[PDB]
RNA sequence: GCAGUCAAGCGUUCAUAGCGACAUUGCUUUUUGAUUCUUCGAUGUCGGCUCUUCCUAUCAUACCGAAGCAGAAUUCGGUAAGCGUUGGAUUGUUCACCCACUAAUAGGGAACGUGAGCUGGGUUUAGACCGUCGUGAGACAGGUUAGUUUUACCCUACUGAUGAAUGUUACCGCAAUAGUAAUUGAACUUAGUACGAGAGGAACAGUUCAUUCGGAUAAUUGGUUUUUGCGGCUGUCUGAUCAGGCAUUGCCGCGAAGCUACCAUCCGCUGGAUUAUGGCUGAACGCCUCUAAGUCAGAAUCCAUGCUAGAACGCGGUGAUUUC
RNA sequence: AAGGUAGCCAAAUGCCUCGUCAUCUAAUUAGUGACGCGCAUGAAUGGAUUAACGAGAUUCCCACUGUCCCUAUCUA
RNA sequence: GUGAACAGCCUCUAGUUGAUAGAAUAAUGUAGAUAAGGGAAGUCGGCAAAAUAGAUCCGUAACUUCGGGAUAAGGAUUGGC
């Protein structure tokens, strides 16, 4: 998550290793996000860094506005297709993988989010919650 | 030359050798330190693992996100019928270690205990303890002398107890006998307590209570001969590998010109002695109590046994202990429950647990009904009942 | 404790059982087991599956 | 390659906080040479992959000393190898060079560890092309493309598994010795506080989680299907129907049990003695001094507690011990 | 004896060399397009260009996947 | 018989029923297979495997020696009665 996070997050099953491409759910002009790193990841030989709901990643825009391409920017995952278990015993998952472009502090580059947003991500990042319409 | 990249070692070297346990009943190698300013009590108990189920409770932990919120947890149920005290043993301190000095047995022993002393019970004359019982035929002078010797010399007192295997759905018929150390009181008080409990039963609720941390000692599930990949968790070799890929590629350098003890090798997996600590008790159940699986919220009348019974075990008809999490060993295996060796105050202990719901759906499939009455209410009347 | 209802079959869902599916339009679906979820993913219609609650209501069984 | 000695000078003043010319004394065998002792009736040859252990000249983590150390950050040094030291683009590469995460991305050894462990991209047989050289056959530590990687059943080592003989047999125990394990980060709070003109900006205790690792476990979720359990479908065969055979498990959907996944859940203890260092009392030396006698506190260190095995030539307690 | 013309190139031919610029990527000793005092390109020792074809040698993209993250299970 | 078919698959005539056997179902193999989320991050290199596939209808670029490229690419449909 890096700096700017409010509180901590219970562990969520990882489903987005490095190299995954997820949809862009904001209106910044990007159409997909290509994850190159995960903030706060550990070290293990041969193990790919992987991200889950609410994590902050480093991504590059592959499709979208020309000014957003060919550069590295932080992003926050807001939807996850890999199923995970909540502490109330519920296993759940989304239809797609989605993220939003942000800054190192967590402030959103855009101003609107399309589609549902996971509850864990909204609580961790106050800026995402403000721009989200429906949580879960 | 040095290895190209650094990685931590595979496996724990303190759990060596990975051989089969000497007996199916795992040994208790450490008892709690005795405090002799307390009443005499047992320090462990014997039970049989029946199975696992699920509970719902409200979390009481300030600062947690799920504070004052329901959580779903897995628990393990241990069938714990009362044990029978049938003897006592005294130990003397020695420069070479603790040594057993005297053993005194009860006057009468049931067929459950006597089967433990035989390998061919059906053919034997059943002569065990026949001459020893004659020591009670007189006024007990022989028994009094041995008990006096324990009081005079012993520094550690343990009691011999056996399970009531006939009360379980198991087909063994042969009870398990074990020593349990007595903590609290003087040596004379320990011996008097043991003597008065000959041929008596001790219930589990006199040993353990609600919201108490206990340790589980048992022999793990066996799996036979196992390769290195699953036995130690080594990386699988590439698909191109000739001569097989579920192996360790290099088992040692040229020098020393020997295979070292710290290299992963294929061999026995499972059936090892294990001691796992800090397992909180969620419920101490009573066998004669109807509505064993009922809470103050559910209010329905149902036992702890799931619909169709515990898979491969049967029904629970005696006292039981419900413990949070998982326990070493498989179903139908004798387990030993031990009190904590230290006082835990991590705020995960000492917290009061209040169960709100206990799952009693069938574990033989995707069970969807808690009770037979609920099933009747949903499906209605079937062709068989009309 | 709260008991939910299977979206495909109408079966009761106790805590911990089944999965929860959030569709793209932010519609929430509950399934008691993997069979109903698999039939939902195959786009089967519950009114033509004989053992479902909706089928029994439609045919007045 | 690494480390000392001396101190002209650098450092606003100020040799030695941190550096240090001219000279000089060493250490190391992770460079390359020098040599030709061993091997040409053959010790398989580059790199990577995999796995274990060792060294400390310590990158990070623990505890400290010093500063041109206000705070924050950094720099020099000590005890310390207990514990970690990564994911990728290009290259056959060792090396190198960038991107990124991270507490950190420290340097090395083990026949330049490791080919009856793999792989065969490179080098280094025979085919072929190019450039330069040669009259030519051909040469090139120049470039390019294609080119068979054999054997363990023996001994030992290692991992597990039995077992004669200690009157017989059975049950309950003791513990010599050997092994041993946990690890690191973030957020909240302390606190916009101490400190500082300001800009900036901590720490101890407390709480909630997470990283790496380890040991188990299968209630739940996911995976697996010869349950060939139920249903469906194609071709053909048994006259039709019913019910079946064959298609090397015919195919598809669901699918209990078992096994199993940081793709699931649970658990991973606390006492003593010390190192560096900071002190007490106190001489030598009428004073002064942590040291000489004595003595206090003290590190991820050590030994125990705890955990695993149980000497098959270590040991104790207890039951029953045969008449054709 | 004449001194490399037309073309072409760090090309299977360039030592220096991972040449310089541009493009491709988050990052390229790779690829491509240019540049040429070219160690040592060059005209039937054939130069340059070419549709179609190739179990030939290379680079990138889409689809695809147990190659991999990270292993698990079943049959003979 | 199915089908475009001397393809694969099943059957009639005819011919064989031969290849050391019994028991058990550890590791490692050989052969055949399936996988949540990600999708070449693996590797010298997509090696291996997967995906595509018949027929009818629609639609088809640069370039070209005008013959091709071409099944380019990209879509739709398919049973029974
Ligand atoms: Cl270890
Ligand atoms: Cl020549
Ligand atoms: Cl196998
Ligand atoms: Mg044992
Ligand atoms: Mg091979
Ligand atoms: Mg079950
Ligand atoms: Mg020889
Ligand atoms: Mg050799
Ligand atoms: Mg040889
Ligand atoms: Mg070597
Ligand atoms: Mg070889
Ligand atoms: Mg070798
Ligand atoms: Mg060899
Ligand atoms: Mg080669
Ligand atoms: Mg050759
Ligand atoms: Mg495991
Ligand atoms: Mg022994
Ligand atoms: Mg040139
Ligand atoms: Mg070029
Ligand atoms: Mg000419
Ligand atoms: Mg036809
Ligand atoms: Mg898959
Ligand atoms: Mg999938
Ligand atoms: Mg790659
Ligand atoms: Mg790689
Ligand atoms: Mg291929």
């Amino acid at each position: 998550s890096g700096n700017g996070a409010q509180g901590t997050k219970f562990r969520i099953s990882l489903g987005l290793p490095v190299g995954a491409i997820m949809n862009c759910a904001d209106n910044s002009g990007a159409r997909n996000l290509y994850i190159i790193a995960v903030k706060g990841s550990g070290s293990r030989l041969n193990r790919l860094p992987a991200a889950s709901l609410g994590d902050m990643v480093m991504a590059t825009v592959k499709k979208g506005k020309p000014e957003l391409r060919k550069k590295v920017m932080p992003a926050i995952v807001v939807r996850q297709a890999k199923s995970w278990r909540r502490r109330d015993g519920v296993f759940l998952y989304f239809e797609d993988n989605a993220g939003v472009i942000a800054n190192p502090k967590g402030e959103m580059k855009g101003s609107a989010i399309t589609g549902p947003v996971g509850k864990e991500c909204a609580d961790l990042w106050p800026r995402v919650a403000s721009n989200s319409g429906v949580v879960v | 030359s040095h290895r190209k990249y650094e990685a931590p070692r595979h496996g724990h070297l303190g759990f060596l050798p990975r051989k089969r346990a000497a007996s199916i009943r795992a040994r208790v190698k450490a008892f709690p330190k005795d405090d002799r300013s307390k009443p005499v009590a047992l320090t462990s108990f014997l039970g049989y693992k029946a199975g696992m189920t699920t509970i719902v409770r409200d979390l009481d932990r300030p600062g947690s996100k799920f504070h004052k919120r329901e959580v779903v947890e897995a628990v393990t149920v241990v069938d714990t019928p009362p044990v029978v005290v049938v003897g006592v043993v005294g130990y003397v301190e020695t420069p070479r270690g603790l040594r057993s000095l005297t053993t005194v047995w009860a006057e009468h022993l049931s067929d459950e205990v006597k089967r433990r002393f035989y390998k061919n019970w059906y053919k034997s004359k059943k002569k065990a303890f026949t001459k020893y019982s004659a020591k009670y035929a007189q006024d007990g002078a022989g028994i009094e002398r041995e008990l006096a010797r324990i009081k005079k010399y012993a520094s550690v007192v343990r009691v011999l107890v056996h399970t009531q295997i006939r009360k379980t759905p198991l087909a063994q018929k042969k009870a398990h006998l074990a020593e349990i150390q007595l903590n609290g009181g003087s040596i004379s008080e320990k011996v008097d307590w043991a003597r008065e409990h000959f041929e008596k039963t001790v219930a589990v609720d006199s040993v353990f209570e609600q919201n108490e941390m206990i340790d589980a000692i048992a022999v793990t599930k066996g799996h036979g001969f196992e390769g290195v990949t699953h036995r130690w968790g080594t990386k699988k070799l590439p698909r191109k590998t000739h001569r097989g890929l579920r192996k360790v590629a290099c088992i040692g350098a040229w020098h020393p010109a020997h295979v070292m003890w710290s290299v992963a090798r294929a061999g026995q997996r499972g059936y090892h002695s294990r001691t796992s600590i800090n397992h909180k008790i969620y419920r101490v159940g009573k066998g004669d109590d109807e509505a064993n699986g009922a809470t103050s919220f559910d209010r329905t009348k149902k036992t702890i046994t799931p619909m169709g019974g515990f898979v491969h075990y049967g029904e629970i008809k005696n006292d039981f202990i419900m413990v949070k999490g998982c326990i070493p060993g498989n179903r139908k295996r004798i387990v030993t429950l031990r009190k904590s060796l230290y006082t835990n105050t991590s705020r995960k202990a000492l917290e009061e647990v209040s169960l709100k719901w206990i799952d009693t759906a069938s574990k033989f499939g995707k069970g969807r009904f808690q009770t037979p009455a609920e099933k009747h209410a949903f499906m209605g009347t079937l062709k068989k009942d009309l | 404790m709260k008991v939910e209802i299977d979206s495909f079959s109408g079966a009761k869902i106790y805590p911990g059982r089944g999965t929860l599916f959030v569709r793209g339009d932010s519609k929430i679906f509950r399934f008691q087991n993997s069979k109903s979820a698999s039939l939902f993913k195959q786009r089967k219609n519950p009114r033509r599956i004989a053992w479902t609650v909706l089928f029994r209501k439609h045919h007045k069984k």
